[PDB]
């Protein structure tokens, strides 16, 4: 996995130069295992990864400030890229261009909500299923 | 140093006190039981797999 | 006055037996008798009963012959048998009241000023107690409506001494219900609770419809209680209740989830034990 | 059970941070004080 | 483990072949600060007979420890730069100075924000003896790494603190640990049933 | 404890006759008690079986004794007491789980009470929690 | 006067001085200290009345109800609270004095359950009364 | 008249009802509670009155018909949940 | 139970009804001393002595 | 006692000195009855000078 | 039907039971009891009545008929009149407080400190002193800041009249100490019984020496105490037996001298 | 519960639990031991 070690470093940094170096340096292994289109869809999701980190640690970052810290050109390109990120649903924020900021979703305390209900519902269903399958298969010979 | 249940807020510049609900000992005991059952399923790995 | 009337299984069975032993030999509809019991504060404890000859004309509705000489002699005999039990009213096995009832209560008020009429319904219904208890009240109505001698409800219950629990338990052991909450039984209990709530709401609606259309007069006591019920209805769309409900539902389901995980681990352990037992048996049989 | 033959084949619990920084916290702080 | 052992054998330093006792107490202080909670640190490194006796002869390390404990933070970064340049030269800590510095920075930030809910970025910079841009950069880095519990708001520069309540944290721990146990039991059952 | 009796004629067991003939296998399904044997359950008197006779109406009227009201069916449990019960049972179950780990390890090494207690406690917790939770939802819907 | 001090409703101090003012002619000389004491009792009864008929009173309104100043009212409430005489948390930032004890989820749902229990009992009693009513008036 | 769902009474609502400006609606609700007619509380930061009770009185035939209609709706709800539960728990009813 | 096992000064249980002997209980007397036999073996060992 | 395979007993102290007469002799005799019953046995007596 | 059977068992554990003393464990499932009626019966104890706690000589309820043991009633004399004096009340004698505490309390609060060194806690200490300098009060003060029990006796209470009654009471006292887990036993005046090796040529000096010998046995013997402590005040501290003074498993020594100027100033402060 | 207490005839003593315990009771009430 070392080639993927280098690739992950490049993507995390957002260093397209190092990404191109890694592609030119281990491209054969990628075409061998079979990844060579996913590793360009990478380029795409590399800019996406940048925006996800930005929207993971921020609550109201202004666009002119995403342009820079995401390595973009202009607030217009910021508008488009962040909007597409939200559309793909990887950052989960709103946006406001009346003043130009990208306020996220005020996290709601998820214990006065049905999310715990649902999670424990999946897990309880699972546990009951294993009890069923385990009490079953207790074959006795005669 | 945990002298009273309050949190500052350096925006409007305001100190907000509150009563911290006691840690629900039910979930504490529950997590302890999850860990112990992890030990049990490990022991059961050993038994089952190595006698079968 | 008296607030509560706790009737006993012996009284109920005695009434059933009276009704059967007269209906077999004739057809009298009602059967009428006296109730014997003791007070304790304002809580009547009916602990015995006995039939008193009765006969009435179902047409005239004011000709009847409850036999007070028989009542007195019979009460003398039961006073000799057991003395801590004095006449505390009467009973009749008719599904509904009758015009005579007030006159009969006036007769029995000679032997007990605080008379309690328990209309023990022999027919077995599936929703309510078989006893409904009434007491006669004449008083100037506060609303200025003309006053007449009519009955008033007194809360009723069924309870038993230990000497009678030992009997009811033995008689019902065959078709008894486990005195413990099996999850199926508890879900059944909740379904039956919904049944009962529906039945009561239908009764209230039927009465209100009759009142509105006019076939019945308005009872201010009933309207008071109904509007107090509506007063007491709760609100669920309120936010700091939905929050609390979700919180405690989640806590309960954490306990449930931990229970399920423990059950899964135990089940797997038992499966392993059995597979090993079968493996050993197969190996030993082979060798 | 079956080796999937059809598929050809430090001691420090590191967790990233192996970035490239102007030293960790010496030159950064020096320049910080200098510009403050 | 380094802190546990060092603090269990600081009153009994007998191995003068490995290093001087000044060096041993300095190492105990360093490892203790990086590995110990605030209660234990107060009980066993600031209220410690020998570990505080030698700090009289060691003036640059006493300041480093007491800055963090007293919540004087600008002095804490000054002493942290000192400690970094010392440990880089050192030979047993040399492949650990980046990690020590980073983890002590995270300890300092978490300590400051443990008693706040919305800390103005300017005030926090003034407290830490740095600027606004430096704090922005490093908080972004550490929140991304997931160590801190704080979300920045750069339009009006304010660092809100989204610490999780006791119930919510217990929920998340139950989810995670139960997930691990469920994976293990699921493997076991799928394997042995068939 | 009710027993029915009747006497034996003085010229019955002395004339060379058994006290009471036997034509059906019915009379030997109930065993006598030593208490009565001592006083002569078979020297001066019989013991006739009882066989209580219950109609279909008496049984219902008696069921009314403990019949639970729809209120008791649809009424929630005091939430404070319920939470205390959850906590106590989960703690006792934790103790049994520690003992169970020890027991399984010990038995698997060298070649039950923990398992059975754990099973009963899981039963009680799940029944209580599910019942109260469902009652709560039912009420939230029915009364609004 | 005793009627007002046993009535469970607010008494305005200004109107009380207008009405029963001239009955001090102890309340003479050091009766002025005793006058401050009577005003203190008036403010304290007003606070009891508010604490029992209110959940959140703004200071800008409580000052009017007590006849004191925006700050004197705060001081008197604070003294009461420290002495443990009136439960009141004063969010000074917004003027949101709150007499509501924090609602435990247990207690909130327990109140819900008690409401429902009373409801079911009352519908049962109403059904029995309805049965009696129909049983009687159907006879006529 | 108002049902429990939105039994929160606003001061402006009271003022548009019995004609008093909103600085003595507080006293009106004070006297109402004191006399024992209406139970509840006053939350005047947001200017609302949580009435949790009312002195039951003698109604008219129209009002009783209103109550009948509400009982009808309530019965429909109860029967719906009754059927749902009994249909989904058919196998565990003893 | 055989008669030979009913030795003098032995504790025997008699049916509450008919007073028929039905066991040879664990002969024992004088709780003052029956509480004297050592059940728990002390923890000292010969290795704890010297000289 | 820790290293013996025989019934170890203790009688240490003034245990045989009880107020009612005709009691100490009975106690010692019943103690040796216990020893003979659970033979082989070792009876310890600390501070015999007392008793 | 299994549920019904379980309920029938829970019912056999009835309420109107009669109390009596379970004597011995005859076999599996069966045992011998002696009712409070004064007569002994042999019965079968219900399943799972905590045969762990059904120890011989136990208090237990019985089914009125069949006399079947179906309960273990959880069963006093001293250490219930909670003391009042406190360490703030006692002035000076810091050394005496230190030593008595290390001997009496810490073994009960922090026994890990003792394991680390690998020591047997000193159960048993003795306080010297003139007629009055404060030792009863420090005993009462440890009772104040105690968590187990403080069972106080006076040596005369062992010097009581009737042969063997003194030893009986000492054995009862130490047995109570043991049955309580961490309890403390205090003896106020021991010079009455704790004496030298006088060859008792009468019937009374012999009994006094018997009291002392029983005390020695109980303090140390074949039945090594479990977490029980002992405190003594003597007022002479010279004619005590070399045994009871055995500077080993029987006692430590503490001094309680006449209040010096320091102690006396503290006395004035605390009283005044 | 019933003051002046009057423990008299002290003279005429083989008793040792009768010591001057001197407990604490409700204030007031005294004794004149003679
Ligand atoms: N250090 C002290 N502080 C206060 N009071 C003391 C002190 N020492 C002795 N006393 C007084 O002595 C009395 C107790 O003496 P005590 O300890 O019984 O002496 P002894 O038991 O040796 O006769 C108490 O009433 C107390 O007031
Ligand atoms: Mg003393």
């Amino acid at each position: 996995l070392m080639p993927y070690f280098l690739l992950t470093q490049a993507v995390r940094t957002g260093n397209l130069a190092k990404f191109n170096q890694v592609l030119d340096q281990f491209g054969e292994k990628f075409q061998a295992d079979g990844t060579y289109t996913l590793i360009i869809r990478l380029r795409h999701n590399v800019i996406k990864t940048g925006v996800r980190m930005i929207s993971l640690s921020y609550s109201r970052i202004s666009l002119a400030d995403i342009a820079q810290k995401l390595q973009l050109d202009s607030p217009e390109d910021a508008e488009f890229i962040v909007a597409k990120a939200i559309r793909d649903g990887v950052i989960e924020a709103s946006i406001n261009h009346e003043k130009g900021y990208v306020q996220s979703k005020e996290m709601i305390d998820i214990y006065s909500t049905r999310e715990p209900q649902l999670a424990f519902h999946q897990r309880i269903s699972f546990c009951l299923d294993i009890h069923n399958m385990s009490v079953k298969a207790m074959r006795f010979p005669p | 140093d945990k002298k009273f249940h309050g949190i500052l807020d350096q925006g409007e510049g305001v100190l907000i006190i509150f009563d911290e609900p006691p840690v629900d000992k039910t979930y504490e005991a529950a997590l302890e039981t999850i860990q112990n059952m992890s030990k049990v399923v490990d022991s059961l790995y050993n038994k089952a797999k190595k006698l079968t | 006055a008296v607030q509560k009337v706790v009737v006993h299984p012996l009284v109920l069975l005695s009434v059933v037996d009276h009704f059967n032993r007269i209906g077999k030999v004739g057809n009298q509809k009602r059967v009428v008798g006296v109730l014997l019991g003791s007070w304790q504060k304002k809580v009547l404890d009916v602990s015995n009963s006995f039939a008193v000859p009765f006969d009435e004309d179902d047409k005239d509705d004011s000709v009847w012959f409850l036999d007070h000489d028989y009542l007195e002699n019979m009460y003398g005999m039961f006073k000799k048998v057991n003395a801590r039990e004095r006449i505390v009213g009467w009973y009749h096995t008719g599904p509904k009241l009758h015009k005579n009832d007030i006159a009969i209560n006036e007769l029995m008020k000679r032997y007990c000023p605080n008379s309690v009429l328990v209309i023990i319904d022999v027919k077995p219904k599936d929703l309510g107690l078989p006893t409904e208890a009434y007491i006669s009240v004449e008083e100037v109505h506060d609303d200025g409506t003309p006053t007449s001698k009519t009955f008033e409800h007194v809360t009723s219950e069924i309870g038993a001494e230990e000497a009678e629990e030992v009997g009811v338990e033995h008689l019902l052991r065959d078709i008894k219900d486990t005195t413990v909450g099996t999850l199926s039984q508890r879900i059944t209990n909740q379904v039956h609770g919904l049944k009962g709530l529906n039945s009561k709401l239908l009764d209230i609606r039927s009465y209100l419809e009759k009142v509105a259309t006019g076939k019945l007069p308005i009872n201010h006591q009933i309207i008071y209680q109904l509007q107090d019920v509506f007063n007491l209805l709760p609100d669920v769309s309120l936010q700091e209740f939905v929050k609390a409900f979700y919180l405690k539902t989640n806590d309960q389901m954490v306990v449930v989830y931990l229970a399920s995980l423990i059950r899964s681990v135990v089940a797997l352990h038992n499966l392993i034990n059995n597979k090993i037992a079968n493996r050993d048996a197969e190996k030993k049989e082979g060798q | 059970d079956d080796e999937f033959e059809e598929f050809p084949a430090h001691v420090w619990e590191d967790n990233w941070d192996d970035d490239n920084v102007e030293d960790d916290f010496s030159n950064q702080l020096r320049a910080e004080l200098e510009k403050h | 483990q380094a802190a546990e052992l060092f603090l269990d054998t600081v009153s009994t330093f007998t191995s003068y072949e490995l290093m001087d006792y000044k060096t041993f107490v300095t190492y105990t202080v360093y490892v203790s600060m990086i590995a110990l909670e605030r209660p234990d640190l107060r009980e066993k490194v600031i209220k410690g007979a020998e570990i505080l006796e030698v700090l009289h002869s060691l003036p640059a390390v006493r300041q480093y420890l007491f800055s963090l404990y007293e919540c004087r933070y600008s002095v804490f970064f000054q002493s942290l730069a000192v400690v970094e340049q010392e440990m880089k030269k050192d030979w047993l800590f040399a492949p650990h100075y980046r990690y020590y510095v980073r983890e002590m920075r995270i300890h300092a930030y978490s300590q400051l924000l443990e008693s706040y809910r919305s800390l103005t970025l300017g005030y926090m910079a003034e407290a830490f003896g740095v600027g606004v841009e430096f704090i922005d950069q490093e908080l972004s880095r550490f929140i991304a790494a997931g160590r801190l519990h704080c979300k920045i708001d750069k339009v009006n520069e304010i660092v809100e603190t989204n610490r999780p309540d006791s119930k919510n944290w217990q929920y998340q721990e139950t989810i995670k640990k139960g997930d691990l146990l469920l994976n293990r039991v699921q493997k076991l059952s799928r394997v042995i049933n068939m | 404890v009710i027993d029915a009796f009747r006497l034996i004629n003085a010229n019955m067991m002395v004339l060379g006759h058994e006290p009471r003939q036997t034509t059906s296998n019915l009379g030997h399904l109930n065993k006598p008690s030593i208490q009565a044997l001592i006083h002569g359950l078979n020297r001066h008197y019989y013991s006739i079986t009882i066989n209580y006779r219950k109609n279909e109406l008496e049984q219902k009227m008696l069921l009314n004794l403990h019949k639970k009201s729809w209120m008791e069916g649809l009424t929630l449990q005091d939430y404070s007491e319920h939470c205390k019960h959850n906590e106590s049972v989960v703690k006792e179950m934790l103790e049994l789980a520690k003992n169970y780990n020890k027991a399984v390890e010990e038995e698997d090494k060298m070649t039950q009470d923990p398992k059975r207690h754990l099973e009963e406690h899981v039963d009680v917790l799940m029944t209580s929690n599910i019942v109260q939770c469902l009652a709560a939802m039912l009420d939230t819907v029915v009364f609004k | 006067l005793l009627k007002l001090f046993t009535t469970m409703e607010l008494m305005r101090w200004s109107t009380l001085v207008e009405d029963y003012g001239m009955e001090l002619r102890g309340s003479t000389e050091e009766g002025e200290k005793r006058w401050k004491d009577l005003k203190n009792r008036v403010v304290e009864h007003n606070i009891r009345i508010m604490a029992k008929y209110y959940t959140r009173i703004t200071m800008k309104r409580m000052a009017q109800l007590l006849d004191l100043s925006v700050d004197e009212s705060e001081a008197f409430l604070s003294n009461l609270v420290v002495n443990k005489t009136i439960f009141a948390k004063v969010d000074r930032l917004a003027g949101i004095i709150n007499f509501q004890r924090p609602k435990d989820p247990n207690n909130l749902l327990n109140d819900w359950s008690q409401k429902l229990n009373s409801l079911m009992s009352l519908v049962n009693k109403t059904t029995h009364l309805i049965a009696k009513e129909e049983m009687i008036h159907n006879l006529q | 008249t108002r049902p429990a769902n939105h039994r929160q009474l606003t001061f402006e609502e009271i003022a548009k009802s019995a004609k008093i400006t909103v600085n003595e609606v507080e006293l009106l609700v004070m006297k109402a509670l004191s006399v024992g007619l209406v139970k509840g509380s006053i939350d005047e930061v947001d200017k609302r009155v949580h009435m949790t009770w009312v002195q039951p009185r003698v109604l008219d035939l129209q009002q009783i018909k209103g109550m009948k209609d509400r009982l009808e709706f309530w019965c429909t709800d109860v029967k719906s949940m009754e059927m749902l539960v009994e249909h989904q728990a058919h196998d565990i009813l003893t | 139970i055989d008669i030979n096992d009913v030795t003098p000064n032995c504790r025997v249980a008699l049916r509450n009804d008919s007073y028929t002997l039905h066991k040879i209980l664990p002969n024992k007397v004088d709780p003052l001393v029956s509480l004297m036999m050592v059940e728990k073996v002390p923890d000292s060992t010969y290795e704890m002595i010297g000289g | 006692a820790h290293h013996t395979d025989c019934t170890f007993i203790r009688v240490s102290g003034s245990e045989l000195v009880q107020k009612f007469i005709g009691e100490g002799a009975r106690m010692v005799r019943e103690l040796f009855v216990m020893a003979r019953e659970h033979a082989p046995s070792i009876i310890f007596m600390d501070e015999i000078d007392s008793i | 039907e299994f549920l019904h059977a379980q309920e029938e068992v829970k019912r056999i554990q009835s309420i109107p039971l009669v109390i009596g003393q379970f004597l011995e464990a005859v076999d599996q499932n069966t045992a011998i009891v002696g009712s409070t009626t004064g007569s002994n019966y042999y019965v079968r104890i219900l399943s799972t009545i905590d045969r762990e706690l059904l120890k011989p000589n136990a208090s237990v309820a019985l089914h009125k008929h069949s006399n079947a043991l179906v309960d273990v009633l959880p069963p006093m004399l001293t250490s219930d009149q909670k003391p009042d004096v406190m360490y703030a009340d006692i002035g000076g004698m810091d050394i005496q407080k230190q030593e008595v505490r290390e001997a009496v309390e810490l073994p009960l609060t922090h026994f890990e400190l003792y394991k680390q060194i690998g020591i047997d806690p000193p159960r048993g200490v003795l306080m010297y002193g003139p007629p009055g300098c404060g030792k009863t009060m420090l005993a009462k003060a440890v009772a104040h800041h105690t968590t187990a029990a403080f069972i106080r006796v006076v040596g005369s209470e062992f010097v009581q009249k009737y042969l063997g009654e003194g030893p009986r009471m000492v054995r009862d006292v130490f047995r109570l100490a043991k049955e309580n887990a961490p309890a403390i036993i205090f003896i106020d005046e021991i010079d009455a019984i704790a004496t030298k090796r006088f060859d008792a040529q009468t019937g009374a000096d012999r009994e006094v020496q018997r009291i002392l010998l029983e005390l020695l046995n109980q303090m140390d013997g074949f039945d090594q105490n479990v977490n029980v402590k002992v405190i003594m005040a003597t007022n002479r501290a010279d004619t005590l037996d070399p045994a009871l003074l055995r500077p080993g498993r029987l006692d430590r020594k503490i001094e309680f001298p006449l209040p010096d100027r320091r102690q006396k100033r503290l006395i004035f402060s605390t009283i005044t | 519960d019933h003051c002046i207490i009057f423990m008299d005839e002290i003279d005429a003593l083989m008793e040792l639990l009768n010591q001057m315990d001197g407990f604490d009771t409700l204030h007031r009430v005294k004794m004149i031991m003679a």
